[PDB]
């Protein structure tokens, strides 16, 4: 292992940490012998710029800082050897790398506007609220989170009744996709909301697999045992419009 | 400034419940507590008696406990104001 | 944990709401941190004492977002949980525009008006008190 710096977004200060490169898992730890992350590789991509951003497949992107550019090359060589022992590399601008890979501030800023776009029909807010300018939105929804991280994202403690109940309904981790999939089904208009939720491109057509994914999610709404076979049979017999196919005194009032 | 501050304070108007002519020339005045009257032990108030037609405020230590529903003062007949209060409260009605 | 150096209270704690049978406590932004204490104190009084002058207390919390103040939600939860005399009625007013909602605000809004309750407690927060979105209607409230 070696001592280096880790970035935490535009608004957060860098943290001096240490890197240990085991084959099965790469561990970033604090200076007090406290492990901060242990990423295990399943047989991911890397970008170099002083800065090395490894983009985890379904986890948070990890950006590390090097003492020198030659030190960056040496650390990159060591990490690449350790990772390949148990493989795509690119190079982009420093600002481009910072604003391209998923950061905490960027992820929150994307998820908030995505949720507003989803629930505009309920909030009675015009769809021109903000701009969600697709693939990165899918990646953000795909990222599964631990209980503490998810509760922090929602401003709750890890042991609150709401988060624990929704984790029980969702079950070790949770992605926002499953979260709002449970939420909307537990919330006829639900079909339209779910369809528009799976319409990332906004063209209005869930091409091949999003339809089966929506069927599986609506099954996750209704607890059952023969779920997969029943959903497959329903899809076979049946085949937005897919929604139609699926269906086939005190005064406190704020301005 | 001191007179303006004295004007700023709102002088409550209250009524007496009981008056005792205690020996050695003492007056025990037990009177009604205003609704939001909160005080600690050893605190003192000011009183005026318009039956004298004088509008004088004199200080007296609250001899009743804060847990009591009324307020008690043990006024010693020390001079004109106190003696006049004693004699005016001597008679009923 | 480290040790602290404490300099005692400087508050000079006016409590004129005990002088009124009905009081309306309005908290805004950062000026609502004390009220937690206040609220708890009030309910504790209503638990131990019987002939209290303040028969009903209204707590109008007004905030843009509950960010950095989520703990006050749990404080209000316990306050209303222990309020066995219905002394305090809480009203939360989120004044943030719907176009600028964060995750917590969207979840609270939907659990308030687009997700069914459980025991008249919102699934997100858990409060019998109703959250409203917009400027609090102060003078219709007074009437
Ligand atoms: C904090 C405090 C608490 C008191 N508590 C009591 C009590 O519980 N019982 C009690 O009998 N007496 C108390 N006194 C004494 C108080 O001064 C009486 O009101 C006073 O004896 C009234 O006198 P008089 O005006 O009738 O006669 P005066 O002849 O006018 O008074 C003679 C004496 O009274 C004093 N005095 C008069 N007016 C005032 C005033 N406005 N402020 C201060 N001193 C004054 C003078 O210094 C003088 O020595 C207290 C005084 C103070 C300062
Ligand atoms: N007792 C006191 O003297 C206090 C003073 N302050 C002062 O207020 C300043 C800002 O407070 P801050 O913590 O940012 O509070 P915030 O502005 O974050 O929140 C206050 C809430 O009140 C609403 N609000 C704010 N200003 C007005 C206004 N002029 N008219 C109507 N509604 C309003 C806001 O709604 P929206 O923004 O959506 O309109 C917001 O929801 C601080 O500098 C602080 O010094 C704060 C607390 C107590």
């Amino acid at each position: 292992g070696m001592e280096a710096l880790e970035w935490q977004g535009h608004k957060e200060p860098c943290r001096p940490v240490l890197v240990y490169l085991q084959p099965g898992q790469i561990r970033v730890v604090d200076g007090r012998l406290t492990v901060l992350r242990t990423i295990q590789l399943q047989p991911v991509n890397f970008v170099l710029s002083r800065t090395l951003l490894l983009k985890i497949p379904k986890e948070y992107d990890l950006v590390l800082l090097f003492n020198l550019e030659e030190e960056r090359q040496a650390l990159v060589e060591n990490l690449r050897g350790a990772l390949k022992e148990s493989i795509q590399e690119w190079e982009l601008r420093e600002q481009e790398l910072m604003r391209a890979a998923v950061t905490r501030e960027q992820r929150r800023h994307l998820l908030e506007t995505f949720f507003r776009h989803l629930f505009s029909q309920v909030l009675d807010i015009n769809q021109a609220d903000a701009g969600t300018l697709s693939q990165k939105v899918r990646e953000a929804l795909t990222c599964e989170l631990s209980r503490a991280e998810f509760a922090e994202s929602l401003g709750l403690k890890p042991q609150d009744m709401f988060v624990e109940s929704m984790f029980s309904l969702a079950d070790g981790y949770l992605s926002f996709r499953e979260f709002l999939d449970i939420l909307v089904v537990f919330m006829e208009e639900k079909s339209r909301l779910m369809f528009r939720m799976y319409d990332f491109d906004g063209n209005g057509l869930i091409s091949k697999d999003e339809f089966i994914r929506m069927l599986r999610s609506f099954i996750e709404i209704s607890n059952n045992c023969l779920s997969k076979a029943q959903l497959a049979e329903v899809v076979e017999s049946m085949f937005w419009e897919d929604f139609h196919f699926m269906l086939r005194l005190l005064f406190t009032e704020a301005h | 400034g001191d007179k303006l501050v004295s004007l700023s304070r709102k002088k409550v108007e209250i009524s007496v419940v009981k008056a005792e002519l205690l020996p050695s020339g003492v007056t025990h005045l037990r009177f009604q507590r205003p609704q939001g009257f909160e005080y600690k032990s050893g605190q003192w108030v000011r009183i005026a008696c318009l039956a004298l037609g004088t509008t004088e405020y004199h200080p007296f230590t609250l001899t009743s406990a804060p847990h009591e529903d009324t307020l008690s003062l043990h006024i010693r007949a020390a001079g004109p104001w106190t003696t006049r209060l004693r004699e005016i409260y001597s008679a009923p009605t | 944990y480290p040790k602290l150096y404490l300099d005692g209270p400087f508050g000079e704690g006016h409590q004129e709401w005990h002088k009124f049978e009905v009081s309306v406590l309005v908290g805004g932004g950062i000026g609502v941190t004390p009220f937690a204490s206040i609220l708890k104190d009030l309910v504790f009084k209503s638990s131990v004492s019987c002939q209290v002058f303040c028969k009903k207390i209204y707590f109008i919390w007004v905030t843009r977002t509950q960010r950095q103040f989520e703990w006050l939600a749990d404080i209000i939860r316990e306050v209303e949980e222990n309020d066995h005399q219905d002394l305090v009625s809480v009203h939360i007013y989120i004044t943030q525009l719907a176009e600028k909602f964060d995750l917590r605000t969207t979840m609270l809004y939907i659990c308030e008006r687009h997700f069914q309750k459980v025991l008249n407690r919102s699934l997100f927060t858990g409060l019998r008190s109703i959250t409203h979105f917009g400027r609090p209607p102060f003078e219709p409230f007074f009437n």
